[PDB]
């Protein structure tokens, strides 16, 4: 008598995370008249 | 001349065509940023009996 029994398996996992934040700010200002300390402020 | 940007009288030369203390202030701001992040994970398994 002869007997054989066998099994095999393959498995995977993956995970990801990602983030991207982007920003722009601009300001433009003009003042005329006044005194330079407060006009500066 | 009386100024007013500093609150003081001053004396001009007789030559100068005009001297004036009106203020002008001009400001320009530009700010630009980006932040990026990536994360990755992998797992693999293989088996026999």
């Amino acid at each position: 008598t002869k007997v054989e029994h066998r099994c095999t398996t393959n498995k995977l996992s993956e995970k990801h995370e990602g983030s991207f934040i982007q920003g722009a700010e601009k300001s433009i200002s003009l003042i005329r008249g006044g005194r330079s300390e407060y006009g500066a402020a | 001349v009386f100024s007013g940007d500093g609150k003081d009288f001053y004396r001009l030369s007789g030559n100068v065509l005009s001297y004036t203390f009106q203020v002008k202030i001009n400001n320009d701001f530009n700010y630009e940023f980006y932040n990026s992040t990536w994360s990755y994970v992998k797992h693999t398994s293989t088996e026999h009996t």
